[PDB]
RNA sequence: AAUUAGCUCUUGUGUU
């Protein structure tokens, strides 16, 4: 279903799960690695 | 042998890959250091991008 | 006469003579740490 | 030296309050502001 | 580095005055009074009882720098009446208020913890 | 740097979620060194085959 | 790094709440409430446990230098 | 001169108990660092005692 | 203001009433991608807002477009500063 | 051009702190009694520190500043002792010293926390605020890690360091209803009713007296454990008076030479 | 829904990001995709059946406040503040004093700062729960008064509170790492670390080597000062004295001293030398909203005003600072940081929120039993009478920039001399 | 090359001949202090006592040179250098014998520096005549240069971390020459535009137009106690 | 009384 006006939690839990899955320094250890 | 390549650190050739806090603890190394930075002649270098 | 240093790894403090490698007894570990000053220490508690 | 001891009785600040209008000074600059809009529309309609 | 010592704020030196008098020139029956390692503490007791006095015409006090521990007090009082009799007796009346005040807030503390 | 062109050193319309558009050196190199956003990913490359 | 023995602003003893304060966390109590239970008034002493944070619990963690 | 590197303790005065270490000193006062500042202080002799 | 110590009417109509239109260049923010200033506008906007106006005072906050327009119009402040003092001090030594 | 008759009222009186009235006296000497609160009445804290084994994770400057900001249960033994500067004496005595002594080792896993109960003093009379809720804590050890010192309290007033600060908080208050204008409020309509408000719900400011003056100042002295609060509060007065009938003297030495 | 409630229990099951990727929710847009699409700033707000503006959206931005990066996603209300302001506080956030990593005491880094008692900020984005700034803080809550008191704070300057001082307030720790090794100088050179000795050195100053032990290093816990001896070290043509010394004013406590060899297996010693910092005058203190500032004076708490109860600011700063530089910001905080501190929790301070405004946090805090407006009646510190201008106050975060003034004072008269050109020496 | 060691900035002539490095200088941060006047620059303890001046030793003034040498260079109103006439300098750093801390009519003294010294004050981007002003010394506790409000805008100073430079001259003719033409108060009207360089700035111009307002009043004590303030007060008070 | 060249970062001037 929709997520009508409850929508702050939601923006910021995908946020927190983008964050927990990738770091900050993403982009040097993915090129070294490669 | 060829030579040798330095490693960035937290990288998948880096000892320190998927250690838990309490390895990183045990090992001096603080469990927030995001790494991302190499070690030359003991001094912390790293690239712009 | 003799130097008392600390490993960092095994914490056993180890007796070393001038002129001789740096290397502890056991654990085999190159890094020793110097033990504290026996002259008195005084702080203000300012 | 005078006006400065002075100051310590009068007391200068800056806060909040003094950013704050009366709530109809508002309305007028939102008026204003809605009337320019669209001003600025009729001119773009007529370029158009 | 260019720290002053904390005691500087209230201890005196070898050859210091607590206190110096020096008569102005500027108008008759006015006096400085120089004040060493005091500041306002001192200084807006002193003013405000000599103010209470009806022979005073003048009476103010001033800190000259913040990092210097020293105020000045100046007094001009009305002729047959030197400002130094002026300045003790707001001492001395300064004295009686505060002995006095102590002793009651004694009476009144008994008072309280007696219900 | 020390060069006399100034449209590089801008804050072009197109950094918009890929560079910060407030952290830069305020010395001689204002506006050519300059911070990923928070959420900005660079890709690593793939074959094209 | 460690609670502060005495509140920055007006001096008053801090040092010996901190213990409490995460009790009364741990305790289902709202932070203001746990603070207003503490006996602190001021909001001075309040942001003094309000906004603190204990390095400590993670310094120690690392092996001792010496042993 | 004996009293030059010697660990000494401020007898008297404000600065009493405070203990240091003698730099320069001469037949009639000494400079002293002191352990507890960042600073280095001139005192006389008859205020100082030598510890250790 | 009225003392002259600090300030000027103009920081109190923009503290107050309204920021005002943001400029590069000395015009109005530029077609950055193709015919729009932001992906947020459709093509070929002209309008107040989209073009770099911002109706907002910094009493009530800035929104994101108009934050970074404002961010753009702050950054040729900085730049011409940097430019300038090394083009002005060649002159004046030249005059000296 | 003689002193007034200040009349005293305590309101309220418990283990922490004094609320009081004083009616029939300057702002002035008000203010002043504030100051001497703050600043300038004689306690006891700890002043020198000799650390002999320090193996924690804080530095050893760290540990003497936590240890100098704890309060010393110090009642009577203020007036006795001598300053530290005054004491013709080699070497701290007990006349104007009070020795603490601290030794913790920690051993077991569990982490050890050092706290004011681990402080010794070889004084009775003079022991931190301890004395009958946990303690202020000072380090936390693990195992391996001592902490062997010993200190030396001397006296002392807040002018010179704030750990020699015995009051907690001053809370000095005049005129609560704004009847000599000596504050103006914008808008007077926007403004809490103060505490000792005898004002109805109404209004919000007193109307205008143009002849008056600062009376019936409001204190709430509330100490940080050293000193009992009225104790803060009839040594401050006694500080005071001291100060006075020295600068007295003073001035009779100066004119009889004059 | 469905995709929110499986990522709120994630760490639970194995739903993460990727999943949400996989299921074809988000999508990578590059720089160059971005020009052919069309974004929603907000889906509730610009998606919803109002006057047809596009109706024809294909993406919706996550956040708005995403386009910041680090620095910048510090600041408290950086959309009510000047762009040059964020800038600087950009800026100077990369020079505040704080804990720069947990396990400070094991390495020997040179030019480490430290405080004692950093702060988790009173109000916070949320962008910096991201950033760990809640694990490693960098600077102190402090009740600042925006205030004229004496004039010692006029222009970009500030009063500290002494008293607050000291009680550890900004109290800091600088430490400061010496490496030296000895070396195959030569066949006939060679260095050594070995303790001079007046019968056996020809080349020697009146530099003291007692501070320091029998194996020419100095020891732990040691007090050392300027023109001080830490490793000695002689090297032979009987001897020259090539020994380190500590750098001129500099006055610290020898910290740690550690030994090893080096990769080619010589004998090599690092030295970590701690100094205690106190918030002297002349020392740089900024907000979060480039209001940097110099310490002025200290006045003790008693010199300082307050409140009817017995709060004195820790910080006053002049109201000059504010009217030019469009720091609204600043002000919002702090209106904030008195509603954070009595309701008892950490205040949000999102960039783009609308769920926050003055008006709302200015009712909250009239719940309090304080002026909406933040102002206060203040009493003269001096006098004890009160301010007839009402002063605004309330807790804000400063951070401490690393530039001290000790670090800094420099004279000269007459010192070293260059070689080619007979001229003072630079530096 | 040889071409390469003249050519341009860093070369001899515009790097080491139109401008050098000089001695007898200090830098520091700048703090605020209104209870300076104008012409007046609070150095600290320390920089006073590095950095020396040399003083002629005469009948008038061979006492209070006896007794600065006496000093030494331990407590700071003291002295570091004292030359003979006939060009031998003697260290006062090595405690020497007592017969060398003699001295006569014809010798020189380095005292450190003292209250009432005239010194030069710069601001790097010097970039008209009054960004290097005279000043007069005066000592003060901690370690920052304090100056003046009113002189901070020909200086174009902000005390938020500016530093600045204190150069001393030391000779009597640079003295006098700085003294007559470069001080301060002689340099409040520029040629540049004909008007004060010089103003009131800050929460000074605000209190003072707050102050002279139609509606301010005020009471005997406080009048008293601004008038203590005045400099140039006659001691009389103005009838109400 | 113990050197230099290069590079990098940073501080103040970013006001109406
Ligand atoms: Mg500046
Ligand atoms: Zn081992
Ligand atoms: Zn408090
Ligand atoms: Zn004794």
């Amino acid at each position: 279903e929709i997520t009508p006006d409850l929508w702050q939690e939601a923006c910021w839990i995908v946020i927190s799960s983008y964050f927990d899955e990738k770091g900050l320094v993403r982009q040097q250890l993915d090129s070294f690695d490669e | 042998f060829i030579g040798k390549i330095p490693i960035m650190l937290r990288s998948t050739y880096c000892l320190l890959n998927g250690l838990t806090d309490r390895d990183l603890c045990e090992l001096n190394e603080c469990p927030l250091d995001p790494g991302g930075y190499f070690i030359i002649n003991g001094s912390e270098k790293v690239l712009i991008a | 006469q003799p130097m008392i240093y600390i490993c960092g790894e095994c914490h056993t403090e180890n007796e070393i003579k001038s002129r001789d490698p740096i290397r502890c007894r056991e654990c085999g570990y190159r890094i020793m740490y110097k033990k504290r000053t026996k002259r008195l220490v005084v702080f203000d508690a300012r | 030296t005078v006006i400065n001891n002075w100051l310590l009785i009068e007391g200068h600040t800056i806060g909040i309050g003094d950013s704050i209008a009366d709530s109809k000074t508002y309305q007028d600059i939102q008026n204003t502001i809605k009337k320019a809009k669209q001003d600025v529309i009729e001119v773009i309609e007529k370029a158009h | 580095m260019n720290a002053p010592p904390a005691f500087e704020s209230f201890l005196l030196f070898e050859g210091e005055k607590k206190i110096t008098i020096n008569k102005d020139t500027k108008v008759p029956n006015a006096c400085l009074f120089t004040i060493n390692k005091e500041d306002h503490t001192l200084g807006n007791i002193i003013k405000s009882q000599l103010l209470k006095d009806p022979q005073v015409l003048f009476a103010g006090y001033k800190v000259p720098h913040p990092l210097e521990h020293k105020i000045i007090i100046r007094v001009q009082t009305t002729p047959d009446y030197s400002p130094q009799e002026a300045f003790t007796n707001a001492i001395t009346d300064l004295i009686s208020e505060l002995s006095l005040l102590e002793e009651r807030f004694r009476v009144a503390i008994k008072d309280k913890q007696e219900g | 740097r020390d060069g006399k062109l100034a449209k590089p050193r801008q804050l072009h319309n197109t950094l918009w979620g890929m560079v910060c558009p407030a952290e830069t050196p305020e010395g001689h190199a204002v506006g050519l060194v300059k911070n990923l956003a928070l959420m900005a990913y660079i890709s690593v490359g793939s074959q094209p085959s | 790094m460690i609670i502060p023995v005495r509140c920055f602003t007006c001096g008053k003893i801090v040092g010996n709440k901190w213990e409490a304060y995460l009790g009364l966390l741990q305790a289902e109590y709202t932070e203001g409430d746990a603070l207003d239970a503490l006996g602190l008034k001021r909001y001075c002493c309040r942001r003094m446990l309000l906004a603190h944070v204990d390095l400590i619990e993670k310094l120690l963690n690392y092996a001792p230098l010496e042993k | 001169n004996e009293l030059i590197g010697q660990t000494v303790r401020i007898s008297q005065g404000p600065y009493k108990g405070y203990i240091g270490v003698v730099k320069d000193a001469t037949e009639s006062t000494a400079r002293v660092e002191l352990h507890s500042t960042c600073q280095t202080i001139s005192v006389d002799r008859q205020r100082l005692t030598t510890v250790g | 203001v009225v003392s002259g110590a600090k300030g000027s009417k103009i920081n109190i109509s923009q503290v107050i009433a309204v920021v005002g239109q943001q400029n590069v260049e000395g015009k109005r923010i530029p077609f950055g991608f193709k015919h729009r200033t932001l992906p947020h506008f459709i093509k070929d906007d002209y309008g107040p807002e989209s073009r770099g106006f911002v109706e907002n005072s910094y009493l009530a906050g800035l929104t994101p477009t108009e934050f970074f327009f404002h961010a753009m119009g702050g950054r040729e402040g900085l730049i011409d500063t940097a430019v300038k003092t090394a083009e002005t001090g060649y002159i004046q030594r030249r005059l000296i | 051009p003689y002193a007034n008759q200040p009349t005293v009222r305590i309101t309220e009186l418990t283990d922490e702190n004094v609320k009081f009235i004083i009616e029939n006296t300057d702002l002035a000497v008000a203010n002043s009694i504030r100051r001497v609160f703050i600043a300038e009445v004689p306690i006891i804290a700890i002043d020198w520190v000799q650390i002999d084994a320090n193996s924690s994770v804080l530095h050893d400057e760290f540990i003497a500043h936590r240890l100098g900001l704890i309060p010393l249960t110090s009642d009577d033994i203020v007036d006795k002792l001598q300053y530290s500067r005054d004491c013709t004496c080699e070497e701290f005595c007990p006349e104007c010293s009070v020795e603490f002594t601290l030794d913790v080792r920690c051993n077991e896993d569990q982490t050890r926390h050092v706290t004011s109960r681990d402080l010794i003093s070889n004084s009775p009379r003079v022991i931190p605020v301890t004395s009958r809720q946990d303690d202020i804590l000072i380090v936390k050890l693990r195992k391996g890690q001592e902490l062997r010192l010993r200190a030396y309290a001397k006296k002392g007033f807040g002018k010179e360091h704030a750990k020699w600060n015995p009051t907690a908080g001053v809370a000095f208050e005049y005129d609560p209803d704004n009847a000599l204008r000596h504050t103006v409020y914008p808008k007077p309509e926007e403004w809490p009713k103060s505490e000792y408000s005898e004002l109805d719900e109404d209004e919000s400011q007193a109307p205008y007296d143009p002849n008056g003056k600062p009376e019936r100042f409001y204190y709430n002295v509330e100490s940080c454990g050293s000193l009992r609060p009225e104790t803060i509060v009839l040594s401050a007065l006694s500080g005071l008076k001291k100060k006075l009938s020295d600068l007295q003297t003073q001035l009779s030495h100066e004119i009889q030479s004059d | 829904k469905r995709h929110i409630d499986q990522l709120k229990e994630r760490e639970y099951n194995n739903y993460s990001w990727q999943d949400l990727v996989a299921s074809g929710v988000v999508e990578y847009i590059d720089t160059l995709e971005e020009e052919t699409v069309m974004l929603a700033m907000t889906p509730d707000d610009l998606q919803e059946k109002e006057v047809a503006y596009c109706s024809t959206y294909t993406h919706c931005e996550i956040h708005p406040s995403m386009i910041l990066g680090v620095c910048a996603s510090i600041i408290p209300f950086p959309d009510h503040n000047q762009s040059p302001r964020n800038t600087y506080q950009s800026a100077m956030g990369k020079q505040a004093m704080g804990v720069y990593i947990t396990n400070f005491h094991v390495r020997m880094d040179t030019l480490a700062h430290v405080l004692y008692y950093p702060q988790k900020p009173l109000v916070t984005t949320r962008s910096m729960e991201y950033l760990r700034f809640r694990e490693l803080p960098a600077g102190i809550n402090s009740i600042v008064a925006i205030a004229s008191y004496t004039g010692y704070n006029q222009e970009d300057s500030v009063i500290m509170n002494r008293s607050a001082v000291d009680r550890g307030f900004f109290r800091s720790v600088f430490y400061r790492s010496y490496k030296e090794q000895e070396s195959k100088k030569g066949f006939d050179q060679e260095e050594v670390f070995e303790k001079p000795t007046r019968e056996t050195c020809q080349g020697m100053r009146h530099a003291i080597y007692d501070k320091l032990d029998d194996d020419g290093l100095i020891a732990p816990g040691v007090r050392v000062s300027g023109d001080d001896v830490i490793i000695g070290k002689t090297v032979t043509l009987t001897k020259r004295d090539c020994s380190t010394f500590l750098r001129t004013s500099e006055t610290g406590i020898v910290d740690q001293v550690m030994v090893t060899l080096n990769q080619e297996g010589y004998k090599f010693c690092k030295i970590r030398v701690r100094s205690v910092r106190i918030p002297q005058i002349g020392d740089k203190f900024a907000s979060r909203h480039g209001q940097k500032g110099t310490c002025g004076i200290q006045y003790r708490q008693e010199d300082m005003p307050f409140t009817c109860e017995g709060i004195t600011p820790d910080i006053i700063i002049n109201p000059h600072a504010i009217p030019s530089r469009m720091t609204i910001g600043h002000l919002i905080e702090c209106l904030q940081g008195k509603v954070s501190a009595n309701k008892g929790e950490i205040g949000d301070a999102t960039p783009f929120n609308d769920a926050v405004n003055v008006q709302k946090i200015s009712n909250l805090l009239s719940d309090y039993g304080y002026h909406l407006r933040g102002n206060e009646v203040l009493y003269n510190g001096f006098t004890g009478r009160k301010i007839t201008s009402q002063i605004f106050i309330g807790p804000t975060y400063y951070q401490r920039l690393k530039h001290m003034v000790d670090d800094k004072i420099h004279s000269r008269a007459r010192g070293p001399i260059q070689i080619l050109n007979r001229q003072p020496m630079e530096g | 090359s040889l071409k390469q060691r003249l050519k341009g900035k860093e070369g001899r002539v515009r790097g080491n001949l139109m401008g050098k490095r000089v001695d007898f200088s200090a830098r520091t941060v700048i703090t605020p202090d209104p209870n300076l006047s104008i012409d007046q620059v609070g150095v600290p303890r320390s920089i006073a006592a590095n950095m020396t001046f040399a003083e002629i030793v005469t009948p008038f003034n061979i006492d209070r040179l006896q007794e600065l040498v006496r000093r030494g260079n331990s407590q700071y109103p003291g002295a570091k250098y004292i030359i003979r006439d006939n060009g031998d300098r003697i260290d006062l750093r090595f405690h020497p014998k007592p017969s060398d801390l003699h001295l006569q009519t014809g010798y020189k003294v380095e005292r450190h520096m003292c209250d009432g010294d005239i010194v030069i004050f710069n601001r790097q981007p010097t970039l008209h005549k009054m960004s290097m002003m005279g000043h007069r010394v005066r000592i003060l506790p901690w370690s920052t240069f304090r100056l003046n409000l009113s002189v901070t805008t020909p200086y174009n100073a902000d005390f938020d971390g500016d530093e600045m430079n204190l150069h001393l001259p030391q000779s009597l003719e640079t003295r006098a020459e700085i003294q007559e033409l470069a001080m301060v108060p002689r340099m409040i009207v520029t040629p540049q535009s004909n008007r004060p360089v010089m103003g009131i700035v800050q929460d000074t111009l605000t209190a003072v137009r707050k102050f002279t307002k139609r509606d301010v009043f005020l009471e005997r004590g406080e009048v008293m106690n601004l008038l203590m303030f005045l400099s140039t007060w006659d001691g009389k008070v103005p009838q109400p």
